[PDB]
């Protein structure tokens, strides 16, 4: 979802997990500690956009 | 789409607990997979190819029956608004995606056992809020309810409009000509199962017509001589295996539309349905339509088991009530054969022969089932086949009324 | 009898009969537009300063409140004196067009479709052609609804007016207009709940329930959708608020949807506070109701809390203190602040997605639709009855003790005192002699 | 050079010509659908589109 | 910055432009919208979004009927105009005039 | 009048009144925090330590629990506090 | 790699190592006369300087 100026709703991470954390006993852990993270960014140029 | 449904859990036949084994659950709904469209994964074109003749699940209907009983232990959110656990197993998530053993840290409350529990969608708001993903539950719950409401055969609904078929249905049916009924039933189940649809959709009307045509041919009113817009079903020889039918299209004279719109509810009154694929497929196909469009009207309580009397949103005895008819296959077969002779398709000598063959065929089914019941007494804790008494095979039911309806349905 | 920071009296009160809708006759429409003065007829100034000849906030009325100004107007507002001149010009011109077609003597009896009229008028003063609408200005109320009369032409009429076989989509009109010199920061300015912005929301009228289902399926991914169940003005319709927020109303505790709820709740409270048996009203339940993207399980955001109160307000509850007829920014701020205070949420009536529960003992009377159903809370403390409000006092009050049969030991009395007393205190002597 | 021509549509064409340049600050209404204030003025060659 | 979360913290007499800039941004930043795609008959591969739906950073409309033309009431056009208007105000501010 | 109201809103966004009316404000912290506020400088560091229990310590000793440079104009050691005079 | 070693002071050394890096953002009072939060962590090699 596209959030807009809502500080508490800013999406910091998109996550994916290959294994069931319940088996590892990670049921109560921070989600970031249990799921992989995507990290990709593209540096566009304002001048072309304008 | 359709934002609401109502349901009813199964009845315990005097037994204290829902009748299914942990192995049945682990077998029929395990693997952490989604159980919401599996009703056809264990069906095929004919009994000859299926392991319905021995061991566990020794009947055509056995697996689906067990499925219905299984759900009755886990549909609490639509009854009390809360997910619960039963014998250490519960849903993985509020979306009810799949089942799993309970966690050790914060178990959900244990379900208090009960039977014939009425169900409302509104009791569980998250369902509507996630309707797009939780849609398949609607179909299965409806199917379970349609079976739970009746002893012997499940209940399904029929209707025929005063208008001719639209072209879309005509084109669609012209592509399903040579298909056996079992494959057709799968598509109908597959269609309504996996994503929300509006009742004003071509497939919905298409399947609606199919159920009508199937019944009309089942009663023998629709034949090579007389057809609905050219379509009709053909049944296999009783001398080999009558439990099979396929679609056909023909030059025959087209039946005229009824004077007024006709509709009713149906069920098989005799235990033969439990081991007869055409009945199971026909019911499931017809029930699929009601799943997407909801119940047109309350079902008449007059001829239903005790627990079905006056179920809210399902059964009634008032003015806005549609009667439900029932039949026995053997008298039905005799009527179908008689209609064939009157239409001139066969001679009197053949009609007598056909009755002898079908009766002999049905006898084996009865003989197989009755022996199977004592092999699986319901006191064992699981119900692979619905209980019955020996006299249940002899009931004529409302068969005479049934053929009369087809008489009025395809004039 | 308290919800979070809101205080409620134990008596229930609400009106008992609904006024039926009637469409506007063609002649009557011309009379309103031809009124020698349109203030108080087509619009009203909530802010007029008689010392000058100026106001800053205007409230609009049905023929006009459907307008959505083009942005060039918004970014450069005019003053009050220009406004009154501008309207009187446009009103007369619009009359001329309406009368150049459809001569009066042959059309006075016909009923105008309010939806078409609103859209047509709104485009006109937006300097946009309106010919497409004029063909369908009238409808026969005995034969169809203002909605179904339109769905005879299921296609995109214009870029801001799109109608399908079952539904119509159009931007919601601006109920308030801010003139030159508007300033939300001034606490005494009248509140507008952001409705002055041209595109604060969008409405979807629908003719039948399956259409309603179809619309909701499309909107499920966006912001929260709101709806009235009781009496949806011209017809059943959803509305989709703008996904942003509005400035000045709180410490940024607000999104647009919450604002619509909270002001709707206030109106519901105000009506309960002054409803009477002898007076019919257009609607018993003024509250909105969320139908998408909502959590019934949590109460840590304004939208949740407002909904939780609204479910109770429909029963006919009243606030312990009166709320202004024309609230200012300060008034709204006080209301929101109380609503966000720490406290328990009421749980007499559970939220349900598209059905509302009512107490049979409540004075409320359900309409014919399926959206309402009776319900029995186990320990409801309220009773039916009216309650009047007393003006404030200019003097500290004095009371005379009167006792129950209960009594308390000294130690409990002391420790209860020592943590509630202003133990060190500043005083004045006054004069003895 | 407007009146010198014999085209009956000369006046409206002349009018629309300026209207194109002022489409941004000064908007006006165009009767027939499918035509906008930025439409090339030379296309206004029909009595029904004045 | 706290002021960016609540422009009222910025005193007008201390930072006139910045308060105006914050208000401009909070008021005119576009509104995300939504539309559908694909066919429900075929299903969809959406994970978080409801199936056969797509989100969109700007407001959106159905496809127009007759010929297109430049317009001036779109969200982006409004964003452009207000932005330009603000900077013009900046250029005329006292800070520029002195230099 | 503008700054006073704004300062109140900050003080009430944290520490809701009904749970904190009885608490005593440290005058030193209050003075420093308010002074920075209308100097358009952030004050978050101060809000954590606005109150103190007068029966248990002095407004000074309540601060010396955090002996480090809080901000460029408010420096506190293990025994003393330095700040410009108002 | 802390618990793998046999040095009894290893836990304290591990703790101080982070404390050194956080001297600016999270200053604290190390109640040991003669030591500071910026003392090299590896030198905390005795009881009584814990």
């Amino acid at each position: 979802p596209f959030t807009r100026l809502v500080q508490n709703d800013v999406i910091t991470n998109v996550l994916v997990a290959r294994v069931d954390p319940a088996q590892r006993g990670d049921a109560a852990v921070d989600i970031r500690a249990t799921h992989a993270t995507f990290a990709a960014a593209l540096p566009v140029d304002p001048a072309a956009i304008v | 789409a359709q934002r609401q449904f109502f349901g009813l859990t199964y009845n315990f036949y005097g037994q204290p607990a829902p009748l299914f084994d942990l192995n049945d659950l682990q077998e029929l709904a395990g693997c952490y997979a989604r159980p919401w469209t599996s009703r056809f994964s264990h069906l095929a074109i004919s009994t000859g190819s299926l392991p319905v003749w021995s061991a566990r699940y020794p009947s055509v209907a056995s697996r689906n029956i067990i499925v219905n009983t299984l759900l009755g232990a886990h549909l609490n959110p639509f009854a009390g608004g809360q997910v619960t656990s039963h014998q250490g197993i519960t849903w993985r998530d509020p979306v009810l995606s799949s089942l799993a053993p309970v966690p050790a840290i914060q178990p959900p409350p244990v379900w208090a056992v009960a039977e014939n529990v009425p169900l409302d969608s509104n009791n569980y708001p998250t369902y509507v809020l996630n309707l797009s993903s939780m849609w398949p539950i609607n179909q299965d719950v409806h199917i379970m309810t349609m079976w739970a409401l009746s002893d012997q055969g499940p209940i399904y609904h029929l209707e025929v409009p005063v208008d001719p078929m639209p072209a879309a249905t005509t084109a669609a049916l012209m592509a399903y000509i040579g298909v056996p009924i079992a494959h057709l039933a799968q598509t109908a189940y597959r269609f309504a199962g996996q994503l929300p649809q509006s009742p004003d959709s071509t497939m919905v009307s298409t399947i609606r017509w199919l159920s009508a045509i199937w019944f009309g041919s089942l009663t023998g009113r629709l034949n090579r001589s007389r057809t609905c817009n050219g379509f009709y079903f053909e049944f296999a020889k009783p001398a080999l295996n009558p439990d099979q039918a396929v679609l056909k299209w023909n030059d025959g004279a087209r039946a005229a539309p009824p004077a007024a719109a006709q509709s009713s509810y149906m069920r098989c009154i005799s235990p033969h349905w439990q081991h007869q694929i055409v009945e199971v497929a026909g019911a499931l196909m017809s029930q699929s339509v009601t799943a997407v469009t909801g119940l047109p009207a309350l079902i008449d309580e007059a001829t239903l088991p005790a627990w079905s009397q006056g179920v809210a949103n399902l059964t009634g005895n008032g003015q806005g009530v549609v009667p439900c008819l029932d039949y026995n296959p053997v008298p039905m077969a005799a009527a179908r054969h008689l209609q064939w002779r009157q239409d001139g398709l066969i001679t009197a000598a053949q009609e007598a022969q056909l009755n002898n063959d079908y009766t002999a065929y049905a006898l084996t089914i009865e003989r197989h089932l009755t022996a199977m019941l004592v092999a699986n007494p319901i006191a064992a804790g699981r119900m692979p086949i619905q209980p019955f008494n020996a006299a249940d095979f002899g009931q004529a039911g409302q068969t005479a009324a049934a053929v009369a309806l087809a008489q009025a349905m395809f004039v | 009898a308290a919800v979070f920071g809101i205080q409620l009296v134990p008596k229930l009160n609400t009106s008992t009969t609904r006024r039926t809708f009637l469409p506007l006759r063609f002649d009557l429409l011309l009379d309103r537009l031809q009124s020698t003065n349109l203030h108080g007829v087509l619009y009203r100034a909530l802010d007029f300063n008689p010392v000058d000849r100026s106001a800053t906030v205007i409230q609009t009325y049905p023929p006009l409140n459907a307008w959505s100004p083009h942005p060039a107007f918004i970014e450069n507002p005019l003053d009050y004196r220009d406004w009154t001149e501008f309207i009187h010009d446009r009103a007369l011109a619009f009359v001329g067009v309406l009368t150049q077609r459809y001569p009066l003597t042959q059309n006075a009896q016909r009923y105008t479709n309010p939806l078409v009229l609103g859209a047509a008028f709104g485009d006109f003063l937006n300097a946009r052609s309106i010919d497409i609408f004029l063909d369908r200005l009238f409808y026969g109320p005995t034969q169809e609804s203002p909605i179904t009369s339109i769905t005879k032409f299921p296609y995109q009429w214009t870029i801001d007016f799109n109608v399908t076989a079952d539904s119509v989509r159009t931007p919601a009109g601006c109920k308030y207009i801010t003139l030159y010199g508007y300033d939300p920061s001034r606490p005494s300015t009248p509140a507008t709940y952001g409705k002055h912005r041209p595109t604060y929301a969008t409405v979807f009228y629908y003719s039948t329930l399956p259409a309603r289902s179809r619309l909701l399926a499309n909107l499920a991914a966006g912001p929260t959708v709101l709806e009235h169940f009781d009496s949806p003005t011209y017809g059943p319709h959803l509305l989709l608020p703008q996904t942003g927020d509005v400035l000045g109303y709180s410490s940024s505790l607000i999104s647009q949807a919450a604002l619509l709820m909270v002001e709707s709740v206030m109106d519901a409270l105000r009506d309960n506070a002054n409803a009477s048996a002898s007076t019919a009203v257009t609607r018993l339940d003024q509250s909105y109701h969320p139908v998408t993207s909502f959590d019934p399980s949590t109460f840590n955001t304004l939208l949740q809390r407002a909904t939780n109160l609204a479910l109770l307000a429909v029963q006919g509850v009243q606030s312990e203190s009166a709320i202004p007829a024309i609230p200012t920014m300060s008034d709204v701020r006080s209301f929101v602040a109380r609503l966000m205070a720490e406290g328990d949420p009421q749980q007499w009536f559970p939220y349900r997605v598209d059905q509302i529960l009512y107490w049979p003992e409540s004075p409320f009377v359900p309409p014919i639709g399926p959206f309402y159903a009776p319900f029995r809370p186990v320990n409801f403390p309220f009773t039916t009855g009216s309650y009047t409000v007393v003006p404030d006092a200019s003097r500290p009050l004095r009371l005379l003790p009167q006792y129950r049969n209960a009594t308390i030991t000294v130690q409990q009395a002391d420790d209860a005192y020592e943590d509630t007393a202003l133990s060190p205190l500043i005083t004045t002597h006054g004069f003895c002699v | 050079a407007g009146p010198m021509t014999s085209d009956p549509h000369s006046p409206v064409k002349v009018f629309m010509a300026l209207a194109n340049l002022l489409a941004q600050p000064e908007p006006i209404a165009i009767g027939v659908p499918g035509m906008h204030q930025t439409t090339p003025a030379s296309q206004f060659s029909h009595p029904g589109v004045w | 910055p706290p002021g960016f979360l609540n422009p009222q913290l910025i005193n007008p007499q201390q930072a006139p432009l910045l308060r105006a800039f914050a208000e401009h941004i909070r008021a005119n930043w576009p509104q995300p919208s939504e539309f559908g795609y694909g066919s429900t008959l075929q299903g969809s591969a959406n994970l978080f979004i409801p199936p056969n739906r797509m989100v969109y950073p700007w407001p959106n409309q159905p496809l127009p009927r007759l010929t297109v033309a430049p317009t001036y009431d779109s969200a982006m056009s409004n964003w452009i105009s207000t932005t330009i208007a603000f900077f013009i105000r900046v250029v005329n501010s006292v800070n520029m005039t002195a230099t």
